[PDB]
């Protein structure tokens, strides 16, 4: 197309080429009417853990040692109380409370009515902890280009594919910043994006590299959404479309103007519309864990 | 006293403890049960509510379009925005009280913001963004509306023009544009509360209630 | 579109329900009494 | 729904906490050996998980880990 | 050069007694670069104006250093005595179209050059040119965020 | 039983102009009023 436009066999040129240091030098471009750039699409798979750290209390230090000082305090004044092992009886009373299924409960005055009240807000902070977690279900690796994968794709021990269209201007990009790996990637070039989309939903490709418009589009299209871009913000060299025209030409000059009044009186938004588990079984270790660790005390005890 | 312990143990269950006495200790039990799971539904339906408003999804929310004296938002001046707005003629009702609150500057209105004089500014999407970065008090709504781009600003006998237009493609093809980016924009108590106060409260009755019946029975 | 255009409680059955289930107890208790 | 009763993915979770029931039965068997045979470890865990009613080395680790085992299942459960 | 008070764009703090500011550093160690501007005192009308030099400092400055060094330029960095970006304002005889802020200076001659967080619009392309933007967004809503709590 | 009554607590007095309320108020305890704008269609009706 710009070939065709500079040899005068066209005066205006709108095929969603993109601006571009090269093109500007040769023809006239006018202002860009969407945003575009290079962007990387890659496969879209409670994770987040629960009763943890990540769940709640992020210090995760004063909320699991109040229990033990608590029941040290409780073992201190059960000795006091004198006038069998105290140590090894009296947590069992601060231990059978904070849930409600302990059998083992022997409570022999107003402390049944605090030992209650502690109870309610154990189980008052459970039915809490329940329903943030019914609330935390609702939920990017590359990071740019500036990831190791992209610098050093044969680093890990399956290679790392990545996918581009020739004739265009992303080879040009990686050519002038990155020519090791342009070299790199001209070995697994695709005639088209719809041979690279379709060899990314089958996994022949780990990523994809092209317009940052189109792969915005074939995301959205995507059945199943299973594939999406590197995330929001992570784009490389922003640009425009515009429209290509021949330097000189008297034409440009308002066709910007109707390019600014279509953008400023919402003529754009709308055709943008129209055209475009792992926690339990952690849990289980950390109970394993410290059933190691009582058992060990028990026997220092 | 005995009668009332073990009814609390019942309802709050923490293990403190002929045939009318075993039916009625029956039908209590199952009463308890279903009071508690009841209770605990509740408090997790209660628990799962957005308490604060809702957030923009952009200029096609009602609450925008229609002014009101319980929630004012306006622009800084006569910017680029007040210009997108007085070419679309679609919301001069809004427009009407938006012309009332008008600031000299954006940093005085991100300023009254900070302080609950404004209910909400518009203005542009990366200024917003990198207060709502550095300020976490501040966040930003609504997707995208108005897009468009900073250009340096020259005037028409300037013939340096392309030149100009040259050294920012190139730039943005050498990614100094990102590293420009990177270097300025792209910088970094109840559930408390309520534990402390009853370990506090637990801790210091456990001792008190003890030296309380001590001096009784003495 | 633009012309026309826009928790839960121990509530009373609760207290029922406590009013009941101690009417049944008191009920069952005078039966076993008298049995 | 709710017919996952057992397990939605990755059902050996379920073998994971019996064998874990079945290590701290073991040791605790030990431990009343270095101070009750077979089956009443896994019964006192059976009650003090399931809640019925059931209920020196090895009565401190039945009354230490079996509570905080027990509250872990429930959590997990809710 | 003419540019406006933007703190994500141009940061503006006042000189020390010897005419220059404090030399800062980025987190990767690499130096701040810093020019000497000239603006007002006080943003707010009614007030006793003074043309005070300031250092102002950002990504705007970084910007129009690179194109100067590209260019073999010479800049001037001055910034905006109304305070205001400036359009189309209606003043005492309506029937008439006059400019002011830094759009207003640029077109009476005082400056040569805009530098700034502008928005590319229809009303400013009718008067004064524009190369490509180097950088793209849109317009959000700022809104006061309480912090989450249950 | 948890869960359903979470599921549950997911949640009109007239009912339509053919209620006895509109067709005689007096015969309700409490004085159901019901009133219209004058030179309408509505009277017509
Ligand atoms: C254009 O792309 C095709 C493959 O899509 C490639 O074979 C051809 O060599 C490219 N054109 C040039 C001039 O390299
Ligand atoms: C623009 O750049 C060219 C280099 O290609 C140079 O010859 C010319 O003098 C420049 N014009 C201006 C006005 O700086």
């Amino acid at each position: 197309m710009i070939g065709e436009v500079v040899y005068q066999r066209a005066v205006m040129a709108v095929g969603s080429l993109t601006i571009n240091e090269e093109r500007s030098e040769v023809v006239d471009f006018s202002v860009p009417f969407v945003e575009t750039g290079i962007s990387v699409m890659v496969s879209r798979s409670v994770s987040p853990s629960a009763f943890l750290e990540p769940f709640s209390a992020s210090v995760w230090v004063m909320m699991f040692v109040m229990l033990l000082i608590v029941s040290a305090i409780a073992v201190f004044v059960f000795e006091y109380f004198s006038p069998s092992f105290t140590i090894g009886k009296a947590i069992w009373l601060l231990w059978g409370l904070v849930f409600n299924n302990s059998v083992p409960v022997q409570n022999p005055t107003t402390s049944k009515i605090m030992v209650s009240v502690w109870a309610f807000f154990a189980v008052i902070f459970l039915a809490s902890y329940t329903a943030n977690l019914a609330a935390f279900m609702i939920q990017d690796q590359v990071t740019g280009l500036s990831d190791k994968k992209f610098q050093r794709p044969h680093d890990y021990s399956p290679p790392f594919r990545f996918g581009t269209v020739p004739n265009g201007s992303t080879e040009r990009n990686i050519r002038n910043n990155y020519p090791y790996m342009h070299q790199y990637m001209t070995k697994f070039n695709q005639k088209g994006v719809e041979d690279a989309l379709v060899s990314l939903k089958t996994g022949k490709l780990d990523a994809f590299i092209y317009d940052a418009a189109v792969l915005n589009y074939k995301a959205g299209r995507d059945e199943g959404c299973k594939l999406v871009t590197i995330g929001s913000g992570y784009i490389f060299a922003t640009t425009g479309y515009g429209i290509a025209l021949q330097k000189g030409s008297p034409w440009k000059r308002q066709i910007d103007l109707a390019l600014l009044q279509f953008v400023g009186d919402g003529e754009m938004e709308e055709l943008e519309t129209l055209w475009l588990d792992i926690d339990n079984m952690a849990g289980v270790f950390y109970m394993l864990a410290a059933a190691m660790a009582l058992s060990l005390i028990t026997f220092i005890w | 006293s005995s009668a009332m312990w073990f009814s609390w143990g019942v309802l709050l269950n923490s293990g403190i403890g002929s045939f009318s006495a075993r039916i009625l200790g029956m039908v209590w039990a199952g009463f308890a049960m279903i009071i508690v799971a009841s209770y605990t539904a509740n408090l997790a339906a209660f628990l799962v509510l957005d308490r604060p408003e809702e957030r923009i999804t952009g200029i096609n929310d009602p609450r925008l379009r229609n002014p009101s004296d319980k929630f004012i938002y306006a622009t800084v001046k006569q910017s680029s925005v007040d210009i997108y707005f007085r070419r679309q003629v679609e919301l001069s009702t809004m427009y009407r009280h938006m012309e009332k609150h008008n600031y000299e500057s954006a940093a005085e209105a991100i300023q009254a913001v900070r302080d609950n004089k404004l209910h909400a500014f518009i203005w542009d999407s990366a200024v917003l963004e990198f207060e709502a970065s550095q300020k976490c008090d501040l966040v930003t709504t609504g997707e995208l509306f108005f897009r468009s781009g900073f250009g340096i600003g020259m005037r028409k006998d300037s013939p340096w023009k392309q030149n100009v237009s040259l050294s920012i493609l190139k730039s943005h093809e050498n990614g100094f544009m990102e590293d420009l980016d990177k270097t300025w924009v792209r910088y970094q108590e109840n559930m408390a509360g309520v534990f402390m106060l009853v370990a506090g409260g637990i801790v210091a009755g456990i001792f008190l209630i003890f030296i309380e019946i001590a001096y009784k029975r003495h | 579109t633009l012309w026309l255009t826009g928790s839960s409680q121990l509530d009373i059955d609760n207290m029922a329900g406590v009013f009941y289930m101690l009417a049944a107890a008191m009920a069952l208790s005078l039966i076993t009494f008298i049995w | 729904t709710l017919d996952s009763f057992m397990q939605p993915f990755q059902s050996t979770l379920w073998l994971l906490v019996g064998l874990s029931v079945h290590v701290v039965a073991v040791m605790l068997y030990l431990l009343d050996r270095f101070s009750l045979t077979l089956s009443s470890a896994m019964w006192f865990s059976w009650g003090v998980l399931l809640n019925s009613g059931i209920g020196s080395f090895s009565a401190r680790i039945l009354g230490m880990v079996w509570a905080g085992f027990a509250m872990i299942i429930v959590a997990s459960y809710t | 050069i003419v540019t406006i008070h933007q703190e994500p764009f141009v940061y503006v703090k006042p000189t020390l007694s010897d005419g220059t500011c404090k030399e800062e550093f980025t987190v990767n160690g690499d130096p701040v670069k810093k020019v000497i501007c000239t603006g007002p005192n006080d943003t707010s009308p009614g007030s006793p104006r003074h043309t005070v030099p300031q250092c102002c400092y950002g990504f705007c400055i970084d910007l129009l250093i690179k194109l100067a060094r590209t260019m073999n330029f010479t800049y001037e960095v001055h910034l905006v005595a109304d305070g205001k970006f400036g359009t189309q304002e209606r003043v005492n005889n309506s029937n008439k179209k006059e400019w002011n802020g830094m759009m207003g200076e640029l077109l009476s001659g005082q400056a040569d050059m805009i530098v700034a967080p502008l928005t590319i619009n229809n009303e400013r392309a009718q008067y004064i040119e524009f190369s490509k933007p180097f950088k793209y967004q849109g317009l959000t809503i700022l809104v006061k965020k309480e912090i989450p709590r249950s």
